[PDB]
């Protein structure tokens, strides 16, 4: 399990030395999409390097299938491109590794503040060097939520606005940072105890879901199910938040 | 869960000396145990590391990039050749090419290295020789085509080269992109973890 | 800085296993000298930890050293019955903790044999299943996606969809 | 050459700012220390503060200066105020969440005159002086140059001390969020503002502030460009702690589109 995670690091690291060295000239999407294809492909010809034969899903031309169909490579050099766009530094390169339907390996890299979050089962998640262990809350009191608005789906924003309501009335305070994946890693790291997310796509979260999980936290959709797979309704932290904040979200339910 | 039964049973089915019991008496002489004393003596043939000595032919053969049937074919070869064999066995297998090419970084890998050799990028004495399995003699002049040395390759693998660990009886011309060799390293120059006198012994024995 | 590649796992515990292992077992031991102390030590020139052979030795060994009288001998294989059966006893109760409770054995999917699964990797409670995902819950030997699935999916009714306990 | 207050207050701001980031990394020695409703006071806080008006009498003895936390010390020449916030956001330090920022700002006579944030993690120093305007590490700071409310990133700060308004907030975001893009909530109206002056966020607003907070962003906007006003264009704004700002056509716009939702508390 080290060589996958060792071409994983490899193809990151080169991908945030090209953002951020392509991120120190100036402008005020044609950029954005010219940078983001860019970064795929060093990644990518960086990747055929080493098993030129994994089925790599990106977040554009859909699977780029390959001879070797046992394992994905789910794919994101930029997660919300409107950081990127307007020059706010968060963003990171998403990488995840997984077989037979399911995830083995994945790291998530900001450039900027240089961040390194690697995670895999059983060997658990890390940041540099650091065996990470979300964090510690029980409740909905002193708490903080990642949360994240639906930029392209406002349809349930109403009853997602309702949720918002009621978690005011539980919570402690909100977040929103526009980068899921960073959302997800900062929950993996206890930076924010909760994370959830309305209608999201796997190429984001793959490894981000991946990051909470190996961290001792768990996912879910909206409806406590796992089809979040395939519908990105996702609600992930330490069982004690996630049931904390499910007892109150799943009342409002629309999807 | 406390061992208290079986002796026999218990160090014979692990067949060794843990040390459990301090052993103050022989051991192989209470009873009739697996393990007699003078080593060398009730085994009269036996090689030391056993198990490993596989593995370690496997580890040479994976820093190779190479298959029993030309280990054995230079193994043949190599018996032919008066003088220690523990050392020709290596010499031999560092007089070819992707070995040096490995080292001049015309391929990173000794495997990139049959590549490179097996993808027409390899002049030999002036002359396309592809086939791999030559062996050019020391004292010659190797490098690549006069039309492929302002690649990404070519540059890439010329500066690995010169980021690793230089020969100093391999001179590499990394801005003339090349390798003269002037005689296979010996004893002073090779690895320091490697087993030849105990591969000889068990291809001799 | 020193060079030399460190270990740290004890000092006063754990530690004698290293060396002062075959030693260390407090209990017949000390369970043996404690009438003993009047007497003597124990005769460590023979290791006897793997007591069975290596009592069955003729009089050589009971007449070099003295304390193993013949009756001592005689109650200490009675004894040596006794700590059999507590090996034997250690093996049945090292079998305990499975937990199959009601709350864990009538749930749909779930027979006897689920739980000794379930347990099998180190859920010893409800809730703990409903602290998994398919992909965690995974690597069980008879245990598919969709039956994990609707077995968690048992474990949020019991305790996260009906919200309860 | 450069404003001498400016050059005092960004020499404090470093050292502070170095400060912080140095016991960032023993999560075991700063505890949460709770003020009010959520709003934690660690020793760190009390230790740059410390620090900060330590390097302030060496070059004003004489100058009264606020702090939420040691209220307001009096000076001397009490015609200059130096107000102060050590650290913004208490809970994203308390997280260890490495987005925050030490606030230093100077007011002449009442008006704002010279403002700096500085948030270490990023090693960002957002400096402002009135007449010359704002830098960010050297470049100029011209705001956002949105002029509608599509495509445009509203950052925001809930009123999670003020909950009761809580209702009417999300109000207004419901009514924000038919319109704008999308949101940005960090947890530090310091470095908000910082943000509207860098254009990073097209606009910003937020209700319950305390005076001791948006004064080192209002002139770090004013400088940039942009403008502030109360939730209906007055400047009641420096007592309601509520505040709408951005390049000016956004301003408008947020402006006309907030005034009908707004409970007439605010007003
Ligand atoms: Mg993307
Ligand atoms: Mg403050």
């Amino acid at each position: 399990m080290h060589p996958m995670l060792n071409i994983a690091v490899r193809a990151a690291r080169k991908a945030g030395n090209l953002i951020a060295k392509n991120y120190e000239t100036p402008d005020a999407n044609d950029f954005v999409t010219n940078v983001d294809k860019a970064a795929e492909a060093v990644i990518i010809d960086t990747i055929r390097k080493s098993y030129p034969q994994h089925t790599i899903i990106t977040e554009e031309s859909g699977e780029l299938e390959g001879t070797d169909q046992d394992v994905q490579w789910v794919i994101d050099p930029l997660d919300g491109t409107t950081n990127f766009i307007k020059r706010l530094p968060h963003f990171a390169v998403s990488i995840a590794v997984r077989i037979k339907g399911r995830t083995e390996v994945a790291v998530v890299y900001d450039p900027m503040r240089n961040e390194l979050f690697t995670a895999t089962r059983g060997q658990g998640a890390q940041l540099n060097g650091y065996r990470l262990r979300g964090s510690t809350a029980r409740d909905l009191d002193g708490t903080i939520l990642a949360t994240g608005f639906p930029f392209k789906a406002k349809q349930y924003a109403t009853t997602y606005i309702n949720i918002v309501g009621k978690l005011f009335n539980e919570c402690a305070d909100f977040r929103r940072t526009g980068s899921a994946a960073l959302d997800l890693a900062y929950v993996a790291a206890g930076r924010v105890d909760g994370f959830f997310e309305i209608g999201l796509r796997p190429w984001d979260f793959a490894a981000g879901e991946l990051l909470v999980r190996e961290a001792g936290g768990i996912v879910s959709d909206f409806t406590g199910g796992h089809n979040y797979m395939l519908t990105g309704n996702i609600v992930a932290g330490n069982p004690r938040v996630v049931k904390a904040m499910l007892a109150n979200m799943r009342d409002e339910l629309s999807d | 869960a406390r061992y208290l039964g079986p002796k026999l049973k218990l160090s014979r089915r692990e067949g060794t000396d843990l040390f459990l019991k301090s052993g103050v008496r022989a051991i192989d002489t209470k009873c009739k145990i697996e393990q007699a004393p003078g080593q060398h003596g009730a085994r009269k043939p036996r090689l030391s590391d056993y198990g490993v000595q596989l593995r370690e032919k496997q580890k040479v053969r994976r820093i190779y990039g190479v298959l029993e049937r030309q280990f054995r074919n230079y193994y043949k070869e190599a018996a032919r050749l008066k003088g220690n064999t523990g050392e020709n066995l290596l010499a031999l297998l560092e007089g070819r090419l992707d070995n040096v090419v490995y080292r001049m970084a015309f391929g990173a890998t000794r495997a990139e290295a049959r590549q490179l050799v097996s993808h027409k990028a390899i002049m030999v004495n002036g002359r396309v020789v592809n086939i791999a399995s030559y062996q050019v003699s020391p004292n010659d002049v190797v490098s690549i085509r006069e039309k492929a040395k302002k690649q990404s390759r070519v540059k890439a693998a010329l500066e690995l080269a010169e980021q690793r660990e230089k020969p100093t009886w391999l001179e590499v011309d990394a801005g003339k992109m090349e390798g003269t060799f002037k005689r296979k390293p010996e004893r002073s120059d090779l690895s320091a973890d490697i087993n030849e006198h105990l591969i000889v012994e068990l291809y001799s024995k | 800085l020193s060079g030399w590649e460190l270990n740290v796992m004890t000092v006063d515990d754990l530690q004698a296993k290293h060396q002062a292992e075959a030693h260390a077992a407090i209990d017949a031991f000390t369970k043996y000298l404690d009438i003993d102390e009047d007497f003597a030590t124990v005769l460590v020139e023979e290791g006897f930890s793997t007591l069975e052979e290596l009592a069955y030795v003729p009089m050589k060994e009971l007449l070099e050293i003295e304390g193993l009288d013949e009756p001592t001998v005689e109650a200490l294989r009675e004894r040596a019955k006794n700590a059999l059966a507590t090996i034997a006893q250690a093996q049945e109760e090292s079998l305990g903790d499975n937990k199959p409770a009601d709350d864990l054995l009538n749930l749909e999917g779930v027979d006897r044999d689920l739980a000794f699964k379930l347990a099998a990797r180190g859920v010893c409670t409800l809730e703990d299943l409903a602290e998994q995902g398919i992909d965690d819950l995974a690597d069980i030997e008879g245990l598919t996606d969709e039956k994990a699935g609707a077995l968690i999916m048992a474990a949020r009714n019991i305790c996260w969809f009906g919200d309860e306990a």
